[PDB]
């Protein structure tokens, strides 16, 4: 009813609201900003005049013979672009004319949906031969197509002419190309250099050689009919024909639609903006390029949805929809409607849209009034990403909380390979000339495929897609192949693009596999394939077949056999790049050469533990962690069941190895590594009995670890303990921690946490003179931090982990990155992580993370580009589609402009950085000094201009984790007398832990507590960086450190002499003093003094 | 620079040659020093010090102040170094919460101590113009591998025991 209707609509608009009304202040300002002003549409309007005038007085010629064309341009600069296969005297009966087109305009311009392109647009005039200059039969074996390329020929060498006396010739430029880079249509292209001329417009002019509407017919050139007699269908020959008969019936279609929706326009600049930043467009993707969708294939789906389109036919969009609602309403059928495998969407352009839920394998959008497939261009592999884009789009759409338009239309996700798609392999193709085919090709290009496939390069790419697909199984999610080097643009003196590059006769230089990698299957050992039974299958051939050696037999678990193949998995690439050199040297060319040595590189800057065959272990294996926590629950259990004076409540292990980031895999017995000491916070029933003051709470806490240490001592004698000092917590000097040494070789630091804890350390913030509340503060941070934060920080990422298996290798890597760079000492563990995850939580508008490489390349572009001052970080850190609401977010956001009001230029606090575990944005990030955080921004950018101007290689990864140590006040080279790789658990193996515990120390780096007291007491005047990991960083045998010095800025110059200047001076005279650097500089020698060996000053 | 004997609020300048290090390029460290006024009771005859090179100890004041008296014949003997909290350990009292960085107190066993140390520290304050190569090195101690990775060691247990046992009762 339309009461019904009416309350439903109300409903939803309502529902819509707040996101809708916000969105469509952006598109009006996008496309204020995008506009194509009057005066260049008129600038061009005026040239087109002219043209019009000019092809209006080529005068036509006469019928000729093929010898008589060949005859007439032998001995003129222009060629006939003659498609391939080019007409023969002995095999074309038929004769050659040009006479005067009907001349219209066709595409955006013609529609007036044009936009602003810095690079350009093109204006696509059609020029449509008369339909006398064609026989009935002229559809088939390329008649009309070499027909119309003697037409566009002469027709080009006549306007050289006519241009040349108007003088435009000075300006103009004049090349052939392929209309959507197809190779069965050249056309035309003018352009111009720096009053016709209309350089300033950014303006091209595309001629269009078209056909009559219905000049064959069309039920002749159905995707399913043959047309190349040789029978095979021939759906692409088809499309090329048919639709060079419909530019003007399609024009006529959407310029209807246009005048029937308001928002019509808008949406079509949406939609080609939504596909532009993808890498999406029109042209051809037969030929190894994303594609086949693009403005046109948009708005004519958009226009079809204007009429129907439900599985029943019923409208998906009103005449009356918003750009918003337009634009939104195609990206979720898009999404949700498939037109490839499961279905196709049927529409008449001259009669309601109807859905039909059959496929035919390939994407199709169907015209039953023209009988052309609209998605005749797109690959199947195009349109699932196509697909897969579209549905990350309704997501960002329907999200209620964080802004999305510039995820949406304005974030280019295009420009770099690696970071739009996880593994990208480069294909060297050598396959020299056509005649070379039968041996540098493994498969056969004969007549059936030449008539299926038009051109080699369609055939190749399509090849070569098949290949990797059956290979890889669901290794991958998604495939692109293409064809690098690839030219669209040829001379007039030339008949087509000729290339002799990439040791081939073809059009492109090599060929690139990019992959969109499935995690949970990608580095398995297992390619399972079909059943084994008594007679094989067809699917069991092929699988046999395709395999060759590498097929075998193999009984699984659950008792099943299957044909599979068993691959090995190694710490330096995935299984993925084994699999891939395979497939393709055996069903593609026995020339191909394969290479991926940038994910190699990635992988070998993890360092590799020193346990049973990591060299040959997956980077996606977390067993190292999986022992260590199988050896923790053993202790647990023994802990948990002890009867002492108050029962145990919680055990709860908070190290880094629970949440799977610790810098290197936990080895038994490598005591060396930081890490070694996993933290676990212990609490006890509720007891009143506690201790109302900090000293003597911590003397009864350690009171109660006595008791467990004894009792551990007396019954569980595998196990050692001791009793160690935590200083970290700054003012509270009687911490004491029971660290536990377990049998298998692991070490965990047990700290008593009570009720009592917070209120004692709140207390000492209300009791402080206003003047050392900050220092309070601070403490009350670290302890947060440390003992209460701990748990959900730690049960929140080891639990969404298992969702971003990659997250815990980039974390990984990306703490060796911050190592190498001295920065780690100053940016906590959990900041590290926190910073690390946003790709994976989120990732738009590109995929979440599916290559160690992918993922630490998109920490990194992050990092450039965040302006901490201006922005915060806050993260929703959930398992993909508990998410922060609106009211949360604005909360956080409101945390953030707070802090900024006191702290603009975010001198006391840089990286605002939050979440549902902690929406104060400073728990972890607090504390450190501004030019810390500046150099991590500056590295960033550093890193990310390294690689957009030198590429992503070998060389330039290697300086990614290479310190340049410049601009500092001065540079300390260290030597510790004893190297930790080994005993740190790196390959470059620890097997017991010492008979004595205090030469447990012995293999501890000495250079830490070195730089940790220097720190302490350089604090007010000077920042001190070194590296944290000496076993990893510390080269070949992991005993060489740095200390960088930065004076702050407070002490560059001269200040009155003060009791609590606190800093190292000099006077100058009898009132003032300045810092003392050559004082400073031995006592720093002084204080390290054997270990010191080279001392650099500015 | 080497005329600046004392500064205008009172406090002498006393300065020490610096060691040589193998990885270093005779530079100075100045310690600023004054008599200290208090009405508390163990803060009796005691010189207020000023940037106190790294790592000072009561040894090395001993060793100082008996240079002092060596050099100009006099008698001074140095009981206590107070408030020495090179690093910043102890700079807030979060025990009594819960209920003069790089400074420190110099204090000396009587009167004529004190008194006798300040004279000798005004004729030391003068040998940067009129005598610098009589200025005494100040010869850091040097924290060996052993003293670096002693931090990493275990608490004696039987120490904590005790600690813990009898704070407890």
């Amino acid at each position: 009813t339309a009461t019904e209707s009416y309350d439903i609509h109300i409903a939803r608009e309502t529902a819509e609201l707040f996101k809708s009304n916000i969105f469509k202040l952006q598109i009006d300002e996008l496309l204020e900003q995008v506009k194509l002003k009057q005066k260049h549409v008129l600038k061009v309007e005026k040239f087109l005049h002219k043209l019009y005038d000019i092809l209006q007085e080529i005068p036509d010629w006469e019928e000729k013979s093929l010898a008589e064309v060949d005859s007439f341009f032998k001995n003129k600069i222009v060629s006939v672009p003659f498609v391939d296969p080019k007409p023969i005297p002995q095999n074309t009966n038929y004769k050659f004319n040009y006479k005067k087109p009907d001349i219209s305009l066709i595409g955006s311009f013609a529609l007036k949906a044009g936009i602003y392109q810095p690079n350009g647009s093109s204006i696509d005039t059609l020029l449509t031969m008369p339909k006398e200059l064609f026989e009935k039969k002229d559809f088939l074996n390329f008649r009309c197509l070499h027909k119309r390329s003697v037409y566009l020929a002469y027709l080009t060498h006549h306007l050289l002419i006519l241009l040349k006396k108007d003088k435009l010739d000075s300006f103009l430029q004049l090349e052939y190309s392929y209309f959507d880079n197809d190779p069965l249509l050249p056309i035309l292209r003018i352009s111009c250099s720096k009053d016709y001329n209309f350089y300033k417009t950014r303006f091209s002019i595309n001629l269009l050689i078209g056909f009559p509407y219905k000049v064959f017919e069309p039920k002749k050139l159905l995707p399913n009919r043959n047309c190349i007699r040789i029978l095979p269908a021939t759906p692409l020959y088809n499309f090329s024909v048919l639709s060079s008969s419909t530019h003007e019936n399609y024009l006529k279609y959407l310029y209807k639609t246009k005048k029937q929706t308001e928002s019509f326009v808008e949406a079509t600049v949406l939609g080609r903006l939504w596909l532009q930043q993808r890498g999406f467009s029109s042209n051809m993707s037969h030929s190894g390029s994303l594609g086949g969708f693009g403005t046109f294939e948009f708005t004519i789906l958009m226009a079809a949805l204007l009429n129907g389109g439900g599985i029943n036919s019923n409208k998906i969009l009103l005449h009356g929809f918003s750009s918003y609602q337009l634009f939104k309403g195609v990206i979720k059928y898009l999404a949700t409607m498939d037109l490839c495998h499961d279905g196709h969407l049927q529409f008449h352009s001259n009669p309601a849209s109807k859905y039909i839920d059959e496929g035919f394998q390939t994407p199709t959008l169907f015209d039953k009034s023209t009988k052309v497939n609209i998605l005749t261009k797109m690959t199947v592999s195009s349109y699932q990403i196509l697909k897969e884009y579209a549905g990350e789009t309704l997501r960002m759409l329907n999200n209620v909380v964080q802004d999305q338009f510039s995820n949406i239309f304005l974030t280019n996700i295009s420009r770099f390979d690696n970071l739009k798609y996880d593994l990208c392999y480069d294909v060297q193709l050598p396959l020299g000339k056509y005649n070379n085919l039968e041996t540098s090709l493994a498969a056969t290009f004969g007549s059936m495929e030449r008539v299926k496939f038009i051109t080699l390069e369609n055939f190749l790419a399509h090849k070569i897609t098949n290949v990797a697909r059956y290979a890889l199984g669901d290794r991958i999610k998604y495939i692109q192949i293409e064809m690098v080097g690839q030219k669209s643009d040829f001379p007039i003196t030339k008949r087509k693009v000729y290339s002799n590059t990439g040791g081939n006769h073809f059009n492109f230089d090599f060929v690139r596999v990019k992959l969109i990698v499935n995690p949970s299957e990608c580095d398995k050992l297992v390619t399972k394939g079909p059943a084994h039974s008594e007679t094989m299958s067809t699917e069991a051939a092929v699988f046999k077949n395709f395999w060759g050696i590498k097929s075998s037999l193999r009984r699984f678990k659950d008792g099943s056999i299957t044909h599979c193949c068993v691959w090995s998995t190694s710490s330096s690439e995935p299984i993925i790049s084994s699999i891939v050199n395979f497939a393709l040297q055996k069903h593609v060319s026995k020339k191909a050469q394969i290479s991926n040595e940038t994910i190699k590189k990635f992988h070998n800057f993890l360092p590799l533990p020193n346990l049973p065959s990591s060299a040959k272990t997956s980077v996606l294996n977390l067993s190292s962690f999986f022992n260590l926590k199988k050896s923790f629950d053993d202790l647990y259990k023994i802990i948990f069941q002890m009867k002492l004076p108050l029962s145990v409540k919680s055990i709860l292990p908070v190290g880094s190895a629970f949440r799977y980031t610790s810098l290197c895999q936990p080895v038994p017995f490598a005591y060396s590594d930081p890490d070694f000491f996993q933290d676990v916070i212990l609490e006890f029933e509720t007891s009143p009995k506690w201790p109302d003051e900090i000293t003597s709470l911590e003397k009864a806490k350690t009171a109660f670890l006595l008791k467990i240490q004894e009792e551990l001592s007396a019954n569980s004698s595998t196990y050692r303990s001791f009793f160690s000092r935590d200083e970290s917590i700054p003012y509270n000097l009687e911490i004491v921690t029971l660290n536990i040494l377990t049998p298998e070789g692991y070490g965990f630091k047990f700290r008593v946490l009570t009720e009592r804890d917070e209120i004692l350390y709140l207390r000492a913030i209300a009791n402080a003179r206003n003047e050392l509340k900050p220092e309070l503060e601070a403490t009350f941070l670290k302890f947060t931090a440390k003992y209460l934060a701990s748990v959900r920080h730690t049960r929140t990422l080891e639990n969404i982990s298992h969702s971003y298996q990659f997250y815990s290798p980039v974390v990984r890597l990306f703490k060796r990155w911050l190592d190498t760079h001295l920065l780690l000492g100053h940016i906590t563990d959990e900041l590290a992580e926190l910073i690390a995850i946003k790709p994976f939580v989120d990732p738009a508008p590109y995929f979440i993370p599916g290559s160690l490489e992918n993922g630490f390349l998109k920490v990194l572009k992050f990092i450039s580009q965040w302006n901490w001052k201006d922005d915060p970080l806050i993260l929703d850190l959930v398992k993909p589609e508990e998410r922060l609401t609106l009211a949360q977010y604005k909360g956080i956001q409101m945390n953030f402009t707070n802090l900024r009001n006191s702290d603009p230029n975010g001198t006391h606090l840089q990286f605002f950085v939050a979440s549902k575990n902690d929406p104060s944005g400073i728990l972890y990030s607090s504390g450190i000094p501004l030019p810390i955080a500046t150099r991590l921004t500056a590295l960033a950018k550093v890193a990310v201009n390294l690689l957009q101007t030198h590429g992503l290689n070998q060389q330039t990864i290697n300086l990614l984790f290479t310190p340049g140590l410049k601009d500092y006040d001065f540079v300390v080279d260290l030597r510790t007398p004893i190297g930790l790789k080994s005993s740190c658990g790196i390959l470059s193996a620890p097997s017991n832990f010492p008979e004595n515990l205090n030469d447990l120390s012995e293999k501890m780096d000495p250079t830490y507590q070195l730089v940790k007291y220097l720190n302490l007491k350089y604090k007010n005047s000077l920042i001190l960086s070194s590296r944290k990991y000496i076993g990893v960083n510390g080269g070949e045998k992991g005993d060489k450190n740095v200390i960088t010095g930065l004076i702050k800025p407070l002490f560059k110059g001269a200040h009155k002499f003060r009791v609590n200047l606190d800093c190292n001076v000099k006077p100058v005279d009898d009132e003032n003093v300045i810092l003392n650097k050559e004082a400073i500089f031995h006592e720093i020698a002084a204080f390290g003094n054997d270990m010191v060996i080279n001392f650099e000053t500015d | 620079i080497e005329d600046i004997s004392a500064m205008k609020n009172g406090f002498i300048v006393v300065p020490f040659k610096l060691p040589d290090h193998k990885a270093l390029p005779a530079s100075l460290h100045f310690m600023f020093a004054k008599r200290h006024q208090s009405s508390n009771s163990n803060e009796s005859d005691c010189l207020f010090l000023v940037n106190l090179p790294l790592l000072s100890n009561i040894e090395h004041m001993k060793k100082f102040v008996g240079q002092l008296c060596g050099k100009y014949d006099t008698v001074s003997h140095v009981e206590e170094l107070l408030y020495n909290d090179e690093f910043g350990l102890h700079e807030v009292d979060l025990s009594a919460l819960t209920s003069p960085r790089n400074t420190a107190l110099l204090k000396f066993v009587d009167a004529a101590s004190i008194n006798n140390c300040w004279n000798a520290l005004k004729k030391y304050s003068n040998l940067h113009a009129k005598h610098p190569n009589e200025l005494f090195e100040w010869t850091y101690t040097t924290p060996s591998f052993t003293t670096f990775v002693n931090f990493y060691k275990p608490l004696d247990i039987d120490y904590l025991k005790e600690d813990i046992h009898t704070h407890m009762a």
